[PDB]
């Protein structure tokens, strides 16, 4: 198609010249473009030069990229008849890419890597001075396994079944195949991870093309890289962890103190560099991204052992308990907090080097490690590494006392996001940035400063198949104003709005998905609604996303949606744009043909974080009180707009309330503003015009 | 604790706890105001904290935010010895090996003091404190 062909030419010229490009792709028709453009762009140079580094935000997009990559393999193998070196490595979740926890553990928690470290330590201990090896090991590093992938694609599911048949473990296959430089499909939380980005950065060996897919929550991921809430219980886990460290000190000092002195000599002689250069296949700890930290010559507590580290650690956690037991409102400057700490007790600005080393020493002296104590020690260790370094833009904040019991909390505020993304513009080039929910695309040259080119979407045809109306008059124009407050006002008006949702849902009974700015309105209309005929006549049942989302509940709600729409029933999907699961799988009538939006998206205000980042961005780009109520809400609404668009062969309609939507842009800017009662008949005609123009335009 | 803060005034929570609870550095024992004031007011004698025999002196008290007696003693002795040693063989030229070795010696001295060993090495550390003070006077 010519429209996507233009984006192919843009990707070509930006990959051949520019080092980074902001490309705006139309929603639903821009996923399969870059996947083939990158491969052909690799074949025109020479077959193995740059590799695809596709980055998504969810796992569903990773699976879609895997099956579409398989469509690329079949596409290139069915048109030429020649077999080439296949690519495609599926890097997914650790719990989903492991087989043993499904045989004995029967758990899908985040502690599967700890059990994997127990098995790996079992292998190392059966190869040194002596649990079993695991299920199958010692044959995952051979050439045959290194060639099972280039000869045949085994990614994720095919790798899970292939490992279940060939009696292998997929974790070491993927880990050993990161250096093979295949098409890696991982998420943003792995490229910028203060524990994963280092090893991945050391295995990919750079020199590739990075593809930022749906790059609209990049600031959200850079924010989520820090901010850890200290909620008084971590102080108890740190106290019990310090007691466990004292017991371990009594154990290593009781009988076996030679290994601690030998490793201590390894620290005095070769320091952290030798300690990390000698150990292989050993569990590591957290770090504030060593490539971004750039701090060498880590001295081990001014050349000291473990008793001094646990003494200064007890003093440090006691100082933390002292700083967390205060009045109520108090803000901290990370420099003033470090100076106050120095006034309480001298410890200098080197507890970072004192944590990254002592944690590894304790690991080298521990054989039975408790998970909660070690986890709390890793939390306090991260807090130390981030009060010792990284201060520009960092802002320690104490949560106020609001009952005062449920209160002693201390959160650290992260720094400028440009710093975190920075290394990719030295490691790499021609980083393609594609997103279908960006409008306007000027807040990415502004916020996050980087020199790039701007390419907007140039595809807009068959406007009769993309019904895009907006509702302004709700029959009284009183719910659009009351539906914009943080706390709802006049419950009777909200009940009238819900009645309007009952009338609208009754008018168009063909799959409805409703998005809310928060769960307060949902919990207010679901308690006592004075009506339920929509569930009793057209919808049979209603689908509600819990304010505390669950994986199995959401999965049963989505499968219930597909089966309900495949039985000719339909169901209303009351979800939150700010909640979990942003979806993205459409291209069928099983999804909501009509989508309802309750006003415009809103972010929770009256929070210390929004004021800290508010004044920070105010000092940075001077975009105060203007972009945090239109850019974020524009992205959250665009997440709902992207679900309506699903190819030109399909149709749909999305109703946006509130006049304030005119102040923001939108994908395909062709919108007509009228009432809701008129939109009922208008949609009643569109449900037939969309069915008439299909065979006429074909 | 809320159940022990003075052998006579161990439970003053329902009596409007408006008095502080001082701790003498030569006893490490909590005594409420109305008791300790009479203690050092009638003469420097020992407190009856669970049969305590160490003499409580007049004044020379301190406010405690409670960081355990071990860490409080280690930070008091830590600061005192840090002031006795001052900046000797530290920031004199910029060396990192001998500096970390001397810091290791100081922290080993503080370790021997907080552990006590056998009341023999700690006395040698006290003589080391007198020697360092004599070096700081000169
Ligand atoms: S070797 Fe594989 S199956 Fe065994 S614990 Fe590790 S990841 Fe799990
Ligand atoms: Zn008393
Ligand atoms: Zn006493």
């Amino acid at each position: 198609y010519p429209e996507q062909y233009n984006y192919m030419c843009d990707i070509k010229k930006t990959l051949d010249v520019g080092g980074n490009s902001i490309l705006e792709m139309p929603s639903g028709t821009g996923k399969t473009v870059s996947l083939l453009s990158l491969t052909i762009a690799y074949q025109m140079h020479y077959p193995e030069h740059r590799k695809i580094i596709y980055c998504s935000r969810t796992m569903s997009e990773i699976e879609k990229a895997l099956v579409e990559l398989e469509n690329l393999m079949d596409y290139r193998t069915k048109e030429l008849g020649y077999q080439e070196d296949f690519r495609g490595l599926g890097l997914t979740s650790r719990k989903n890419l492991c087989l043993h926890p499904e045989v004995s553990k029967e758990r899908k928690g985040t502690v599967v890597d700890e059990k994997c470290r127990r098995m790996t330590n079992g292998q190392a201990k059966r190869k040194l001075e002596e649990v079993e090896l695991c299920e199958y090991h010692e044959n995952l590093y051979n050439i045959e396994v290194e060639d099972y992938l280039p000869k045949g694609v085994f990614s994720f599911e095919k790798l899970l079944k292939y490992c279940e048949e060939k009696t292998l473990c997929p974790y070491f296959i993927v880990r050993r195949m990161i250096s093979l430089c295949n098409i890696i499909i991982y998420s943003y939380h792995y490229l910028l991870d203060p524990k994963i980005a280092e090893r991945v950065s050391n295995e990919v060996s750079k020199d590739s093309i990075v593809i930022f897919d749906e790059a609209h929550n990049i600031d959200n991921v850079c924010i989520e890289s820090l901010s850890l809430d200290l909620t008084t219980d971590a102080l108890r886990r740190a106290t019990r962890g310090a007691n466990a460290l004292d017991e371990r000190i009594s154990e290593v000092r009781k009988v076996d103190s030679q290994k601690l002195q030998d490793e201590y000599e390894k620290l005095v002689q070769g320091l952290x560099x030798x300690x990390x250069x000698x150990x292989x296949x050993x569990x590591x700890x957290x770090x504030x991204x060593x490539x971004x930290x750039x701090x060498x010559x880590x001295x081990x507590x001014x050349x000291x052992r473990a008793e001094h580290f646990v003494s200064f650690l007890k003093r440090l956690i006691e100082y933390l308990k002292t700083r967390m037991k205060v009045l109520h409102v108090i803000s901290e400057t990370p420099k003033s907090f470090l100076q106050h700490l120095k006034q309480l007790t001298f410890i200098e600005r080197k507890p970072l080097r004192f944590c990254s080393e002592r944690l590894s020493l304790l690991v080298r002296t521990l054989e039975v490690t408790e998970v909660e104590d070690f986890t709390a020690l890793k939390d306090i260790a991260t807090f130390a590494t981030l009060i010792s370094t990284y201060e520009e833009g960092f802002l320690l904040i104490i949560e106020p006392y609001e009952i005062a019991v449920p209160n002693p909390i201390m959160r650290f505020t992260c720094l400028d996001a440009s710093i975190a993304i920075k290394p990719v513009f030295e490691r790499f080039s021609s980083v393609i940035i594609t997103s279908g929910t960006i409008s306007p695309l000027d807040m990415y040259p502004r916020m996050l400063n980087f020199k790039t080119v701007l390419q907007k979407s140039y595809a807009m045809t068959l406007a009769k198949k993309s019904f895009l109306p907006m509702i302004i008059t709700k029959g009284s124009d009183q719910v659009a104003i009351s539906s914009r407050f943080e706390i709802r006002n006049d419950p009777s008006i909200v009940r009238n709005y819900g009645s309007m949702l009952v009338e609208f849902a009754k008018i168009t009974p063909d799959g409805m998905v409703v998005f809310f700015p928060s769960y307060l309105y949902m919990e207010s209309i679901v308690s006592m609604w004075q009506t339920m005929g929509i569930l009793d006549e057209v919808w049979k049942h209603k689908l509600i996303l819990v304010e505390t989302p669950d994986a199995q509940e959401t999965s049963l709600a989505l499968e219930t949606y597909r089966k309900a729409c495949s039985n000719g029933r339909g169901a209303i999907l009351l979800s939150v744009a700010r909640g979990k699961v942003s979806e993205g799988i459409d291209f069928d009538h099983q999804y909501g043909r009509t989508v309802l939006m309750i006003g415009i998206p809103f972010q929770y205000t009256e929070s210390r974080i929004l004021k800290a980042r508010l004044e920070f961005m105010r000092e940075n780009y001077r975009i105060r009180e203007n972009d945090f109520l239109s850019f974020d809400a524009m992205r959250h609404a665009a997440q709902c707009l992207g679900r309506v668009l699903r190819g030109k062969d399909d149709y749909g309609v999305m109703v946006l309330a509130d006049r304030r939507f005119s102040r923001k842009r939108s994908q395909l800017p062709k919108w007509i503003a009228q009432g809701l009662s008129d939109a009922d008949l208008n949609l009643s005609t569109d449900m037939a015009i969309s069915n008439t123009k299909q065979f006429l335009r074909t | 604790e809320n159940k022990d803060m003075c052998p006579i005034c161990k439970t003053d929570r329902y009596l409007s706890p408006d008095v502080k609870f001082l701790v003498n550095p030569e006893c490490y024992h909590r005594i409420c105001e109305s008791c300790v004031d009479r203690i050092f007011s009638l003469g420097p004698a020992q407190c009856p904290y669970k049969g305590c025999d160490k003499i409580l002196r007049k004044n020379k008290f301190k406010t405690q935010i409670f960081d355990d007696v071990e860490v409080e003693k280690e930070v008091d002795i830590r600061k005192r010895v840090f002031n006795v040693f001052n900046k000797t063989i530290d920031d004199f030229n910029g060396d990192l090996v001998e500096y970390n070795k001397y810091l290791e010696e100081v922290e080993d001295i503080i370790y021997k003091l907080d552990h006590g060993i056998d009341v023999a090495k700690t006395e040698e550390k006290l003589r080391t404190y007198e020697e360092l003070n004599k070096q700081l006077i000169m």
